[PDB]
């Protein structure tokens, strides 16, 4: 049901994600005859045989947390992005301004509201080195 | 002994090259609001400024900026002799250099923004 009534333009060098069956699975387009890219037709044949291979050392996983896994707190997530995204994405450009950044943020709420989730998602979606300290 | 000996007071006029004196001291030295005086300080170093007038100034003191104060190797409470210098000479070539710890974020042009 993935390619049916889809006409998905694929290309050699793409990894796509299929959900269903209480499981998310990642496939990689290894070889196509119309290189590099082609639209999947009903004329196509898909040879899904072969052994599963490992991950390239630089390909990040879609199992880890991004902004999509967070729901219900759009305003606070936008406020944290406005606080933190500019001193991380542009370090040296902000260094030459003369403006002090924030240097400590305190998240609070009832237990179970997803604070570790928000911290890890803002960590991974900016490329910053994330160190964890547990009390 | 001499009426030109003065003690440093704080700065009110926020211009760098402006010193200030009181009214009867300037009337005793016969100056004007557009003159050019010279200040002698410690470690055989001097500074040239533009003298103006001030009514809130005290009797035997002088008001100057922290820039002029640090260019004379002088702190608050020291002594300075003032002398007139009518040698009005126009410059021809000015060669200046920036300091590295204050330019470590900026590059390229400095003449049009800062000095112009
Ligand atoms: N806003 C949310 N969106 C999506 N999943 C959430 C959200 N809040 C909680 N969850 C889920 O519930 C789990 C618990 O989140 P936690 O980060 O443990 O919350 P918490 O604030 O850390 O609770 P404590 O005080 O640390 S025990 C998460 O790992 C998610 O699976
Ligand atoms: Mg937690």
């Amino acid at each position: 049901p993935y390619f049916l009534e889809a006409y998905r333009p694929i290309r050699k060098g793409d990894i796509f994600l299929v959900r269903g069956g209480m499981r998310a699975v990642e496939f990689k387009v290894v070889e196509t005859d119309p290189s590099p890219y082609c639209i999947v037709a009903p004329d196509t044949v898909i040879h899904c045989e072969g052994e599963p291979i490992k991950r390239e050392d630089e390909e990040e996983s879609l199992n880890e947390v991004g902004y999509d896994d967070i729901g219900g707190c759009r305003k606070q997530l936008a406020q944290i992005k406005e606080m933190v995204e500019l001193p991380l994405r542009h370090p040296a450009l902000f260094k030459a301004i003369g403006v002090k950044p924030p240097r400590g943020i305190l998240l609070y709420g009832p237990p179970g509201t997803g604070k570790t989730l928000i911290a890890r998602a803002v960590a991974n979606e900016t490329g910053a080195f994330f160190f964890l300290i547990n009390g | 002994n001499r009426p030109n000996r003065l003690i440093v007071d704080e700065a009110i006029n926020e211009d760098n090259s402006v010193v200030s004196l009181s009214q009867p001291k300037m009337d005793e030295l016969q100056l004007f609001r557009g003159d050019t005086v010279l200040l002698k300080g410690k470690k055989r170093r001097e500074a040239v400024c533009i003298v103006l007038s001030d009514d809130t100034c005290s009797d035997e003191k002088i008001r100057m900026n922290r820039v002029v104060r640090n260019n004379l190797r002088v702190r608050l409470g020291d002594v300075i002799s003032i002398q007139p210098c009518p040698d009005v000479k126009y410059g021809k070539r000015i060669h200046v250099l920036p300091i590295d710890d204050t330019v470590e974020g900026i590059t390229g042009n400095l003449f049009e923004v800062y000095l112009k």
